[PDB]
Formats: C-alpha cells, sequence, structure tokens
RNA sequence: UCCUUGGUGGGGGCCAAAAAUGACAGAAAAGUUACCCCGGGGAUAAUUGAGUCGUUGCCGGCAAGAGUACAUAUCGACCCGGCAGCUUGCUACCUCGAUGUCGGUUCUUUCCAUCCUGGCCGUGCAGCAGCGGCCAAGGGUGAGGUUGUUCGCCUAUUAAAGGAGAUCGUGAGCUGGGUUUAGACCGUCGUGAGACAGGUCGGUUACUAUCUACUAGAGGUGCCCGAGGUCUGCGGGUAAGCUGCUUUUAGUACGAGAGGAACCAAGCAGCGGCGCCACUGGUGUACCGGUUGUCUGACAAGGCAUCGCCGGGCAGCUACGC
RNA sequence: UGGGGCCCCGAAAAUUGACGGGGCUCAAGUCGACCACCGAUACCACGGAGUACCGCAAGGUAAUCUCGUAGGAAGGCGUUGUGUUCGGGUCGAAGCAGGGCUGUGAAGUCCUGUGGACCGUUCACAAACGAAAAUCCUGGUAAUAGUAGCAGCAAAGCAGGGUGAGACUCCCUGCCGCCGAAGGGGCCAGGUUUCCUCGGCAAUGUUCGUCAGCCGAGGGUUAGUCGGUCCUAAGACGUACCGUAAUUCGAGUACGCCGAAAGGGAAACAGGUUAAUAUUCCUGUACCAUUUAGCGUUUAGUCUGACGUCUCAGGGCAAGCCGAGCGGCGUCGUCGCGCCGUCUAAGCAGCGAACCCCGUGGAGAGCCGUAAUGGCGAGAAGCGGGCGAAUCUGUAAUGGCACAAGUCGGCUUCACCCCGGGACCCGUGAAAAGGACAGCUAAAUGUCCGUACCGAGAACUGACACAGGUGCCCCUAGCUGAAAAGGCUAAGGCGUGUCGGAGUAAUUCAGUUAAGGGAAUUCGGCAAAUUAGCUCCGUAACUUCGGGAUAAGGAGUGCCUGCUGUGUAGACAGCAGGUCGCAGUGACCAGGGGGCUCUAACUGUCUAAUACCAACAUAGGAGAUUGCAAACCCGUAAGGGCUAGUACAAUCUCUGAAUCCUGCUCAGUGCAGGUACCUGAAACCCCGGUUCAACGGGAAGAAGGGCCUGUAAACAGCGGGGGUAGACCCUCUUAAGGUAGCGUAGUACCUUGUCGCUUAAUUGGCGACUUGCAUGAAUGGAUCAAUGAGAGCCCUACUGUCCCUAACUGGAGUCCGGUGAAGCUUACAUUCUAGUGCACAGUCUAGAGACCUCUAGGGGGAAGUGAAGACCCCGUGGAGCUUUACUGCAGCCUGUCGUUGGGUUGUGACGACCCUAACUCUGAGAAGAGGACCCCGAUAGGUGGGCAGUUUG
RNA sequence: AGCUUGUAGUCCGUAAGGGAGACAACCCAGCCCGUGGUUAAGGUCCCCAAGUGUCGACUAAGUGUUAAUACUAAAGGGCGU
RNA sequence: ACAAGUGCGUGGAGUCACCGGGGUACGACCCGAAGCCGGGUGAUCUAGGCGUGGGCAGGUUGAAGCGUGGCGAAAGCUACGUGGAGGACCGUAAACGGUAUUGAUCUGCAAAUCAUUCGUGUGACCUGCGUCUCGUAGUGAAAUGCUAAUCUAACCCGGCA
RNA sequence: UUAUGCUAUCAGGUGGAUGGCUCGGCUCAAGAGCUUAUGAAGGACGUGCCAAGCUGCGAUAAGCCCGGGGUAGGUGCAUGGAGCCAAUGAACCCGGGAUUUCCGAAUGGGACCUCUCCGUAGUGAUCAUUCAUGAUCGGGAACGCUCCGAAUUGAAA
C-alpha cells in the first residue's frame, strides 16, 4: 500500500492539518430573527479576525445580545445596524435580497432563507443582484456564476471590508509561514514529483517528471485524483 | 548529535506509571491505560490468547 | 441411467469425431531494484594464480629484391619455424563461512631481449658524428605542465634520462584521485518503476603482532687445566665507489676546406658511501636582556599568559658546514 | 653424391637450485647384446583366523574364497528399566586414576589406591539407549600475558608534624597550583537515603589507602504565609444518546470532570539554634483567609486577573566604585600604603513622577513640546484641583558584630522594578478561578501532601565513579577590554576531569623554531603559514540602485609632562612637548586579498551513525476542481477533516526570485464536452418452450465504449537523401518537422575536436567556432547583482607542502613498583630454495642452512585476524515499487427493485408536470427551504495499480 | 588448452603393498595374520640392498644421467665426429 | 454389441496378530533465514501540529518618517542632523548545527566522542514542560529520512516445530 | 646441578563431571466442580523483641473467639539469645464466627497522585416493580454456546 496522500492525511484529520480553531474571534454568521422580526444594533468596535485576516464588527443589539459580525466596507463604530424586511437598504444592514434594487454590491449572502450568511465573504469579495423574480433573484457572485437565490435570502450591503489584501506580494516565506501559522493549511508543501513512488502518484524515477498525465479523470478513486482534476482544459490562454 | 549515547540522556521523564489495579508499572500517563491489565479501559482484565500458545 | 413408483421437460453416461495447449509427455501469466534482503555456489562470472598462445613483444630459415654495380654495410617481400608470457583473448582447474580490488608514494630485490657507462666487429667507417651487430647486469636511468591514470604527449636539463618481473611486488606501510554502494543533476533509452561498458558533484580505510623472517642489544651452555691479553682466519658483506665539465695533448692526427679526435696528466663538479663539529648555519623551553596584561600594597624581587611575546646565545646535537 | 648414429649452432626471464643430490668422461651418458645379484603383503611352503557351500555329526572341499565408498543383508558389545532365575555388599557397593589378563573388536573381568551404600547375572522384553565434529548448546579454564589500559580534552604536587601494625595517596600547618560568566551559588525532572555521626577495609575505587557517594550500625526532613492544593489553556477522561455481529471499539452532541511544582495566584520577614532541619523549630515584630457574634450598607455593573515582537525616554534600586573619620589584619631592605568592616528586614504611617480627568484660560504674517513621532478654536500655552508608582523618609530599636568601631558624603547602576511614548503585522499576540468598589471590633480554626541530600567531568540518563546528553535552566565580584570574549586575581569549590617513580634509545599524539628557495609537494595549497582591534584617508568591475564594501591600497597607535572642548554628570573627543625599545591592538584577542567561470536567486531544510550538495523548500509565475447539502478527503456506520472557513477562499498539480521570453504538433495516451448513428448487462414487456419453470429469441436501452469536437504552462513529440556558385523546384512528410536562444556544455561518442589568452611545457581554466553520437523554451530557455563551509582555474601574500631534514617542548613508548583484561588458536613448528600436490607449501620430495633463551624495533610471510561475500550466478526463496502483465477488491458512474404518496395531461406500464403528507436540511422552537428527488439496502454493467495476491519458464 | 563434447577397454572414485624424488588414476600387484624362501616391476659408484659387471662401438657437448606423461623446444644448417 | 477377434475372470485360501523393512499425510532425523498474516505496544528518542514559559554577550550597518538649511519661476532636486527597519552584517566553548583535518580514537571517554577549523546566532530562530498524530499507519522544507541503538513497512506475542 | 624446555606418571591447587540419594516435575486414571456489591480474585502498603526475602495475617495485623479431634509440649520456610504461651488443655487439623487499611467489578467526585476532595454520611451505570425491594457488572485451568475471521503452507509455481 504506498503511502496515503496528503489529501487523505487531512480528512483523516490528524493535528498537522487541523485548523487552530481556538485562535479565531467568533463564527461569523447573521443575527437569528424571527420570521415578521426585526432588530436593530450599534457597532461598538472594529476588531481583526484571525480567520479571515479582516476586520470584523463588535455589534451591540437592542436585546443585548453582543454578536460577532462580519464588517462591511465604511463599517464605523457608533453606526447602527438594522435587519429584517422593512430594514432600509443601507451599507451595513441585513436585509432580504428581494428588496436590495437590482445592481447593488452584496455580500455574506444566505444560500438559504435564515441561513447565516455562506457566500460572498473573503476579504473584498462582494456580488450584485441581477434580475428579480416571483420565486427567484438571481445574484452574480465573485466567482462570476449567475447563481440563482431565494428572494428572502438575506445579505448585507455593500462590499466586504480589507478589500486589497493579496495586493502586496508575500516577498518572503517567513510572512507566508506566519499568516500560515494562523491557519489550518500545510505550509510548507513538497512537489509530487520530488516525493518517492511510494508516497505520490507522480514520484519516483532517475529525473524530475509524472510519467502519466496530470490530467485526472473525475471517476478516479481517493488517492488517485491528483495533479489536474478533471480539467476541461489546460495551459495559458493561447 | 547521534541516535546512540547522545540522545539517550534525555531518558529523564515517564510514560508509564505503577498502575493501581495490578501494581505493575504499566500504566501509560497519556492513554490513561495499563497494558498489562487493562485498568482505565475495561472492568475486566485484559487476557488474550496469543499470550500462550495454541494448547495442541 | 436420474435418488418409492409411472409419465413429461431437462440432466448424467458408454463408443466414436471436432475444437489446443509450438515451452509441442500439455500453468489461464510483464517488468524493476545501485534501497534491496535471505539460502547456497569456485557446481558458475569481475578477481589474482595455473593451462594455451589466435593476438601482442622479440626472433630465426630461405633470401625476392632496393642499395649507381653488388641479396646479406644498411632495409628485408612472399612462404615457413620459433621463443617470452611482460597486451588482449580462450578456458573454467583453485579461491564466493571474502587471498581488500586501479594509479601514485616508500623500500628492497630480480631478468637481459642493454638506453647510458666498459670491450670489440662491419660499414656505402677520412675526422667529428652516425648506422648495424656481438660480449657485458658493476653502477646510472632524474626534475617538471595536463590527466585519477597505466600508457602517451609536452618542457628544459642530462652520459642516458631502457623495458619487464616480484599475487598487473608493496593498503596488519601510506594516499583515496578513478572505478564498484546508498543522494542529486545533464543527455539518451523505457508508458512506468528504473537503466546506461555516458558525463558531472558528494561520499567511514578496523586490529594491543601468537609463530616465522629480518634488524640491532644481552643471558647461558657447547669448545675448554682456571683466568687474562694479543692474534689468526673457516667464512659472511661491499659500488665504496660510479659518471660528467673544463685545461693540456691540440686547433695537432684526419680533411680540399669547414670541421676536428684519442693515449698519458691535472683540476673541479653530480650522485653515492663513511666520518666529524675548527669555521658557517639551524635549534638551543640552560641562561641573559627588553616589554604587554594582571596578581602578590609601591620600589625591588617574583607567579601566570605557548618559553606570554620579542632580541641574543655558550655547550650539546645536526646540515645548509667540513 | 645419397642414406644413417651421436653431438653442436639455432637456444633470451625474471628470489639462489635442481640428472632427486653428490658427482660421473674407453662412463656412473647413448646404442646392440649378455651375465650374476638385489628387490614386494605377488608366487611357493609351513602354522593360524574368518568366510562360502555340503555333511545328521565328526568333518569335507576352495588354483577356480578373503581389498573396498553410496548401499543391502547377517551376527554381536554397551547404557537404563520391567518380568523371571541365580546372586554380590560396612570382613566394604557404585563411581574415580593407573595397571595385568581375555577377546579380531565392541567390551568384559581382575589387581593397586580412594570411597562410604547400594550393585549385578540366566532366559526374554522395552527405550527420553552409545558422540569427535553441527561458526553445535551450558559450565569450567587456558595461550595471548603479568601484556594493552591505568597518558592526549583541566601535565600538581612538595616540607614539617600527626594518626596507623602498615601512608605518594587520610588529617593539620605552610609553600606551589586548577576553575573563577564555570569546575562557584539556586533549583526542575530524575535518583531514593547517596544526607549526618561512629566503626571497618573481604569485594567496589583504573594503584594503595588508616580514606570514601563502599561495607555495618544509629540518627536526620516539623509550614495558615514556600510549593502542591484552587483556576482554566492545548488536550484528555467519564455517563447518556447513536453506531457496530459485538465490545474493553468509534466521530459528534448534552451534562460533567481532569489537565501547568516555570501560565493565573490571599498572606512573613530579620536574627538564633543542630551533627544533619529551617521563610517551617525558638525570640521579636507582623500579615492573610473562613466561620460565629455585635454594629450598617450594596455602586452590581464595570474594572483587575489579562497578555505579542522591536525600539526608546524618565524615576528608583541590588551589585559595583571613590573621598574623610573610626577598628582590626598584612607589609615594613626604603615607603606609607593594601585588604576587611564601619550593618538594620517585613509590617505600620506619610509624601508622590508620568499618564488620565475636571475648573478656568484664550494661541496664528503661528505657537507649546519630546530622545523621536507630535499637540492645538472639534480649544494650545499658563494657573489651580483630583486620581496616582517604584523607591525614600520615620518607626519596627533590639538583633547580631570579639558589648571593635558601628558615624558620614559622592559617583554609577545593569541584564532588576515602576512608568510612558513610538513603530510593525495578509502574524492581532489565551481563558477561567481569584481580587476592588461596605466594611470595623472580638474569639476560635487554618486539615492533607512535599520539605533530608546530589542536581552533575562521581549522587540523573547512556551496562560504569562513562570526555556524551539532560542544565548553561537561572544568577555570578576586581583589572584589561566594546564585552558575560580571552588573560590574570577575589569569594566559593578543589589538588579526585583517582596510578606513581625514572630521566636512557628508536618510534608515536600534540606543539615551538628553522638558513637559501617559495607550491618545485599534491588528484587538488589538504594541512600549516599570512593578515587581524580601533581612528582617519581612500575604495574598482558589475548591479535588481538596495549593494559590492571591512572591497582593494595606505597612515597613526606605547609611556610621561601640561592642557582644551561637549556633557548636569559618568565619561567621551582632541591638542602641544618630552622620551624608551628590534617591536606600542607589544601578551591575550583578532578577516589574508583579488580576478574569471559553472550551478542554485537569496535566509532556510536534509540522509541522527560515511553524502550540508547543484538536491528539498521558498517568494514569484501558471493551470485545474468547486457556489457550500460544493470540490477534495476520512469512516463499516454513527458521523467527521478542510471549517469558528466561502472564489481576494480551500483543495490538487507543474515551474522555481528579478530581467528578456516561452515557438510548431490534438496523429498516440490522458482529460472535458456533444452525444445523430452503432454496440451495450439485469429488471420489466412480447413470442416460442415448459400440464408450471429452467431455456431459446424479440422489443427497448442507462452508464461505459465506438464515433465527432476542444484541450500541450496535460503526458509528450518537433526527421533523413540529391544537387546548384550554399541563399532553391521536391523530399523523408502514418500530427509536426526545433522558433528565440544556448552549444565540445554538469549534455559531445569521435575527443586530449580546431584557433586565441594563461604556462618553458597545461587530457586543465577562460574566450571563440560549432556538422548538436544524444540542446532548447514553465519535461521551462538564456542570463543574472547579492548570497554560498558548493565545483573548477588564475594572480598576489604566506609558509617545513617540498628541495631535506634538523633541534627543542609536553604526553606516550623504553626501564622500574602496584593493578590488570581481550581478540586469532586441530596439532607440531628454528627456517630458505626448487619441484610436486585442486595448477599460490614452515610440515610432502630433493637439497641448503640451523646451539638455545631473552629484550627492543617496524610490519616482509603465516594466501595474518575481524565476517556463512554486500560483485556475478543459482533458488519453480522473498520484499518494495511500476505498468496498455494475469486474476481480482475498494472508491466512483449509471439502469432496475424497495424506501415511495396524491392529481394532470402525451402514449401502450413509460416520460414530464403540479401538490404536501412521508423523507431531508436549517433553527431552541414558531417556522423556512427542498420533496417523493436525494441519501440508504440489494442487484446489473462500466471505469478502476487507489489497493491485494501472483506470474514473468 | 591440465579446453569442451563422444566411443572401446581398464583404472581412480572405493585400491593397500613394492617402484618411479615427491605422483588419485604410470609399471609390478589386486590385500586375512605370523614366519621362511624366491621372484615381479625397477635398480646394482655413494646417498641406498645388490656390479667402479662383461663384450663391441658412439658422445667431448656436463650433451646426457627424464619409459607413459598436462612434467620433455622447432624450422634450417654443420669440410664436429 | 451385429460380426469375429481379444481384455479381465473361472478347477475353494484367506483373515487376524507379534517382531521387522518401506511408502503417504501430519512438526516427521536435528538445527538453519528473509519473509506472510492476526491481536496488542510505542511519539521518554526522533518528525510534525498546538498550549504555556525562558533565552539570544558586545558591536556594526543605518530603510521609511521627522527637523533645519541650500538649489530653482515652478515642477521638483539636494546636504546634514534625528530616526531605529531588516527571514541585514561581525561574533563567543550562550544556544543550535556539524564543513575540513579524510587529525585523535577505532577490543575507544563514546555501539559516532574529542581537538582545531567551521555555518546560523531578532527569527521559516533555539529550547523547557504539557498535549496530540502510528504500522500498509503517522510524520517528513522529501533522504525511502524518522517513528525508543530496529525501517523499501517498526516492536511484542501468537499462526510456527 | 643443562637454564628455557619436551613426554609419561605421581602429590597438591582451581573445578564441579561421573556415581549415589532426593520433600520436586511430567503423564495417565478416578472423583468433585463455580465464586463475586453481605465488596471477591489480583495488587499496594503495613504486620515479628532482635525479622531482610518468602509465606500468613490486616491497625484485634505469622493473629482473636467458640464446638469436635489430639495431648505435652509449642513459639512458620529457618531446633540462634532472652522471654512468652500451655494441665483454666495450648501448638496443630476439621467445622462455625469475629477483625478484615487503600486500590481493584470499585460503585459519592477525582486520578502520571494506590492516595486525595466534599462531607449534607454516599443505591456509580443499565434495568424490573406494589416504587417496599431486587437483578446485571469482576474472576475461574480448560471445556460449552453464539457471532466475526487470516496467512504461512500443500498443489513440488
Ligand atoms: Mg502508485
Ligand atoms: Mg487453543
Ligand atoms: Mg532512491
Ligand atoms: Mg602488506
Ligand atoms: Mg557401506
Ligand atoms: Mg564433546
Ligand atoms: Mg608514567
Ligand atoms: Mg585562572
Ligand atoms: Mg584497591
Ligand atoms: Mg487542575
Ligand atoms: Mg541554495
Ligand atoms: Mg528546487
Ligand atoms: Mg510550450
Ligand atoms: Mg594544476
Ligand atoms: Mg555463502
Ligand atoms: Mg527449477
Ligand atoms: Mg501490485
Ligand atoms: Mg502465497
Ligand atoms: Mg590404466
Ligand atoms: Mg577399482
Ligand atoms: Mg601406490
Ligand atoms: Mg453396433
Ligand atoms: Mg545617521
Ligand atoms: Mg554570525
Ligand atoms: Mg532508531
Ligand atoms: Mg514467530
Ligand atoms: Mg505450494
Ligand atoms: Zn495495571
Amino acid at each position: 500500500m504506498g503511502k496515503r496522500l496528503i489529501s487523505q492525511n487531512r480528512g483523516r484529520g490528524t493535528p498537522t492539518y487541523r485548523a487552530p480553531s481556538h485562535k479565531y474571534k467568533a463564527d461569523l454568521r447573521h443575527p437569528r430573527v424571527d420570521e415578521n422580526s426585526s432588530l436593530r444594533g450599534e457597532v461598538v468596535g472594529i476588531e481583526h479576525d484571525p480567520a479571515r485576516s479582516a476586520p470584523i464588527a463588535k455589534v451591540a443589539f437592542e436585546n443585548g445580545e453582543e454578536l460577532f459580525l462580519l464588517a462591511s466596507e465604511g463599517i464605523a463604530v457608533g453606526n447602527i445596524i438594522e435587519c429584517g424586511d422593512d430594514a432600509e437598504v443601507k451599507p451595513g444592514n441585513i436585509v432580504p435580497i428581494g428588496n436590495v434594487p437590482e445592481g447593488f454590491f452584496i455580500c455574506n449572502v444566505e444560500s438559504k432563507p435564515n441561513d447565516g450568511g455562506k457566500f460572498v465573504r473573503s476579504s473584498g469579495v462582494y456580488a450584485t443582484v441581477v434580475t428579480h423574480e416571483a420565486t427567484r433573484t438571481a445574484v452574480s457572485m465573485p466567482s462570476g456564476n449567475i447563481k440563482w437565490l431565494n428572494p428572502k435570502c438575506r445579505a448585507v450591503v455593500g462590499i466586504v471590508a480589507g478589500s486589497g489584501r493579496v495586493d502586496r506580494p508575500w516577498l518572503k516565506a517567513g510572512k507566508k509561514y506566519h499568516k500560515m501559522k494562523t491557519r489550518a493549511a500545510k505550509y510548507p508543501r513538497v512537489s509530487a514529483v520530488a516525493m518517492n513512488p511510494r508516497d505520490h502518484p507522480f514520484g519516483g524515477g532517475a529525473w524530475k517528471h509524472p510519467g502519466k498525465p496530470t490530467t485526472v479523470s473525475r471517476n478516479a478513486p481517493p488517492g488517485r485524483k491528483v495533479g489536474l482534476i478533471a480539467a476541461r482544459r489546460t495551459g495559458m490562454k493561447r | 548529535m547521534s541516535k546512540g549515547t547522545s540522545s539517550m540522556g534525555k531518558r529523564q521523564k515517564r510514560t508509564h506509571a505503577k498502575c493501581r489495579r495490578c501494581g505493575s508499572v504499566s500504566f501509560n500517563v497519556h492513554t490513561k491505560q495499563c497494558t498489562s491489565c487493562g485498568f482505565g479501559k475495561t472492568s475486566r482484565m485484559r487476557t488474550y490468547k496469543w499470550q500462550a500458545k495454541c494448547k495442541y
């Protein structure tokens, strides 16, 4: 049994591949609101979230539930946050996308109603509300897909704070090492051609090469699906 | 530095303590189980058929 | 013929024919390992050794002829017959419970098929200088650039700067440059693992000497009036020297000229040998002096820091000296 | 002239040597004959043994029997015990050492000596039944050998006096020394009595020993205040649920509980005392907590606990240093210096620097500040007030000091404490217990555990009194000096990095110096040598503009006399004159430098124990999957990692900074998509068959394949032949014929390619050419400043690397006293030559030498010792790895059945549509979103080195 | 080729004793023990028991003093004899 | 199976024991490997992740920022002071690593240590303690390295004679 | 008077074979066959006048009490000094009781801590029930039943 890949070790859940969950400030999600209910709240401070390398806003609501929130760009201290359908379409507000005008930017979008926010959460990403229909609504996601979402799926208006984070080159292996200390990722990573044949499909040989096509099928078993997984195409744009 | 006598002076700590149930120094201090009698893992005493030979 | 009996469908069987195993007295069957492991083999290879000698080195016979003429001063076709075992082969006799595998270095020895030194002969030898051959193994046969090299080339000297053997002398002497481990790169092969009698970088040299041999130093007995002294010489060993340069012979012999020797004699030098310390040089931790930092209260006298460091040096030893 | 015999030349080999050696000449050689003798276990004879067959037996025959490996057959000897017969033994059994006799022999019996209780035999029968050997196993013991070691990293001892039977070795004194930023001091883990007193030396101690971490005996650890305890962290464990064939097995959830002797934390200090305990016991002076009682209240939600890295200001203080006085010691040849001390805790009371806040204030042709950043009408300076530190002062004031002084000033102060500022982060740097805000007084209570000692060149760990490691983990005084470097000294610990004498070779480990030459040595400047601190002048190519750079190349440096400048001050910087030496960073300390290439960008990582590399990683570049109930992965399942995440993300790959770039090929293999047609299993449906089915067909057709398309920064590939003066028509074109570049390369066989520089000379280095056996673009190409214990070459400087070795120093060795192993070994052995022999002999054969024993020497030989060869082969032996080997198994894809319901159309049960009601997901739930789909059980087909077993004669 | 592969006989393997200097398999010889005798192979100058044996010649080279043989040099030449 | 030829068999000798030889399967005369599989053990060593602590003598260089001053009409250019950045530099017998001597030693102090010479030494740093990840599995800046002197599949017992 | 030595014997040392003995072991047969929350087995620590190990016992600690047997000595393996016990019948054996620290199924919470924390004095978990009370938990040489389940090897692969 040639040795299991790094993905199989990660899936097993060993301490090398586990996230340092105690380092993070708090799970980010929209506040729980009953149907046809609303709550107000004010920002008490902009903190730093190690899980995302972006700011998060500490919001104190009207029922006294101090809840960490994902910070859209421009949110400040002493700003009022509103939730519900009756909430005004304003930056930093949590509203359904069915009330948002088409062409606006939203983030922390919910896959389902009362979801807590799944899509559009990285530092600086945003979504565009494309079309409104009775049962649906189209949102142009940061990837580019025109995802169709429920009209009641909440989202905070504005782009996510911390835009431009990847503009700085890393410039040094220590800087990326210090980022990866607070991450779950393994750093540094050895190339598979440098491995022995027991460790990787691509390892071994008198000279560094895979010896087999790097585009692997989608029907490959675990421990074989490496390289270019199920590629539609390869190479730079000719 | 070597793997022989050089790194064998780091043996200033323990991995097995004297188990309560049997008085043998086999109680692992990390898994909380005696590897001789199985105290801390089971109520019964661990005994296997491979601890002796097949009786034929 | 089919499981109590009879039937129906469907199976099982006897005899014969066909379908194939070509590895053909009949497995349904691809590689790689230098990351390798294990059991054995000198039943079988790299390795040294032995046998053989196609090949290699060295020769001989007959002389076809070239040499103005003239086989045999010199070269020696074709064909034939050898020696050596110093190149590569062939073989598988010894060794796989290991005979440490190339080259160099150190040291000793051996063969002559002699490069120089010694003695001769022939010449198409005037002299000088060659050319070929015979005797001869006492001595000499070096220093350097590339390359891991052997070999070979190249350099300047040199009388000449021969070859070969000793387990391709010599790793319980050394070195580790190459080849022959594990890592990695380049190129070429392979779908791949990986491979290359291709290249490149890196890569562990274990041992307290029992016996024998040699080198030196002693104790005994043997011989013998007891002891001492001085000698002899059965024997053993040697290279105890070997070889050049210059002057004289002599600008003579020879030669038309240029050019140009030998006998005898002398001095010096190269290497080797043996011995020595007046002189010169080295050391000289005896000794003397200067001086840094610090300690013993200051001066003085001392300790330590490689003899603290530096300068000088007697005796002794030693060569770079004699 | 022919045919013959012998001999000669032809005829050269490596340790001295072989007719077997001596030697031999009308022979001791060769040829033709001859005589006599020697000489076997053969032959003859005699006596004997065994065997074969025959004979009833005596016995008869054997020229026609007598060798023998693998092996067959027969008959016997021996050990132990059973049945049975007959026995022996304290008037001495077995066993053991030697010897006589018998027997072919196995063996038996007997005798001598020792011994102190059992032992045989007839006839039969059984077996844990016979050793010379397995690198056999266990034990005992040699030779080596009184040898190596008791040396290298810290070379340490001497005199006097003791004790003692006994002294280099133990004790005292003095002298001389080692460490002195560790070898001293404190303690974690660990040890577990090693601690302390007494008595011994059989073993331990690398010697001895009266000594001892040893041996024997006894004694030693005292806590409200130091820790644990308490708190929670990473993370464990328990119960329940759920899963599992099942559990002691398993993820998650809920509730708990543990998790730190270096995190958080309620409080104690000074002196004394013992042989060993001490913030614990005693003296003095305190403080903290809980509960009970009296006197009244909440402010109750905050603050603190509670936070990273770098840098720095201000304040304090231990330690340190200087001056005056006072008290002892040292020195005292002359001088009047040198050393020690001159002490004072917590607790209690008081002041409070920065920062912050409050009341005033009114600042701009700008003002106030800091080391620095800065601050200001959104209100600066200034003036007041509040909150507020370390320390300091007063008391504690009597403790200890020989009851000897005991009183004062100043400087500095880390690395310790307080406080504040700034900068950085694609790092954001813990939580909880506890504590403060309503407490004051009184009394009582404050259990349990640890406490000795070492904490390491002798108390731990590595088999050890181990040159390692754990620990250099935290502290460490004077001078020099930047310094905690190195050197010299305190304190403190030691002369135990536990063998001594002796001074006489060679050789050896580590050092000092070496004339003249200066890499001629060598694979190669390996090693050694040079230089070296600080200030000043000056500093090239190239470059990514950061660097290179300490480039390179130079000058000065001590001591004394007298001064200057900055600073508040410590101290720092500078100048003039004089003067000594061979030498002024005088010792210690401390870069040699430069040029041209290859390679990798760099810092980093790596085969612990032969590879510190050019390999790995890296930032940078590019590609791929995935919209989250995702992609990818773990699990049998329950359920999970990524994930307290969400495309500026995670996962999977290739390449490897920057600069200039990255061309052609989709034929093969792979991947993705499209699927009109072909093929395509089972279930269902139809026909035949079956008194029912099995079975044979047909219809339809999923995934997958064929097929078509895209994809090379996917795996990969990118060519010959003829001519034309070699720039063209064509080739060879089963896709394409290698573009930019680079090129004898780290790739180049030919090969030491050819030319130039380098050298007297270069299989070398660099540059150029390049017909490239077999270069080439993210299988990345070229190139690169800086960096490199990387790989080559060259120049200068240096030198014992060398010519060519010498002398000297310390430790070994040699000799002596003590202690004291191990490894080779069938036997013998004083060898040398040649031959023979499995073709490499000290033992054979023939010669030659050799009196024996001992010491030192280095290693010729013993195919020296270490060791069932790791190279090659063989084994119907393995393992790992690979794949379009064989056969399978997980995973994944898809049809059918079940889960699984209701209504509608289009068809003859099939496909789609709609619904909620099962089901799924989310939330605590109201409810929201999907929804008869997905998941799941089974079955059918495909893909499938992801994984397994095998084969590859 | 002391090579490799056959065939006939005989050997070693499994073969003593005697002799070739030693010699697995070359000659005598196949061998129960002791004694005596005579021979086999081969030898008789000494080493070593028995011939300084006999007859007729050759060799002048220390040739030779070597049956078989893995242990022993040819072609060619000699007015050597 | 028709035929004729032949195969096998047929005119009564086996069975059961004791003492033996041999074949076959079982450990099968005795010893001898690498291995293959089941269940358990191990992260005191070493590799990696995480929690909480401790450390880095003494110097050097002098990034951004800030002050003042020059040069210009402006745009802008520029000197000094201050500043304290960097996977920066030198450097210790602090710590970590382990280059060369192919030195010492190689029946050692040591089953890899010692001397001199070396690389890093403010960070991808070193390290104490705690905790976690493991056998076809873990870890690995990737050597088939490490996972208790054991690694191309550990160790213990069992299958196993 | 020849050392170092060689061979054979003898005496002695070192040594522990042979012989002899043996309270042990092995094998076979015949009986008997469960125990534990009324707290086991197993372990830690303590326990003796001088007592270190083993054995026995558990703060009543090589022991205590009662009924039966035995009767003159006893004080374990292990006949030492000094004492003690016993004719009020011990020691010893059989039967019935008492005591029976901590852990351990271990069970009030907790274990790197065989001890520790709370004491409101302990029925931990899963269960049956009338909610009075009761069951299961661990051990036992092998055997028995149920379920899961290899490979070496043989076929000369
Ligand atoms: Mg693979
Ligand atoms: Mg069994
Ligand atoms: Mg490899
Ligand atoms: Mg030798
Ligand atoms: Mg036989
Ligand atoms: Mg024996
Ligand atoms: Mg000595
Ligand atoms: Mg000192
Ligand atoms: Mg002693
Ligand atoms: Mg705790
Ligand atoms: Mg590098
Ligand atoms: Mg790389
Ligand atoms: Mg391309
Ligand atoms: Mg050179
Ligand atoms: Mg072998
Ligand atoms: Mg075979
Ligand atoms: Mg396989
Ligand atoms: Mg098998
Ligand atoms: Mg014959
Ligand atoms: Mg025969
Ligand atoms: Mg014979
Ligand atoms: Mg018929
Ligand atoms: Mg500056
Ligand atoms: Mg450094
Ligand atoms: Mg190991
Ligand atoms: Mg086994
Ligand atoms: Mg088989
Ligand atoms: Zn236990």
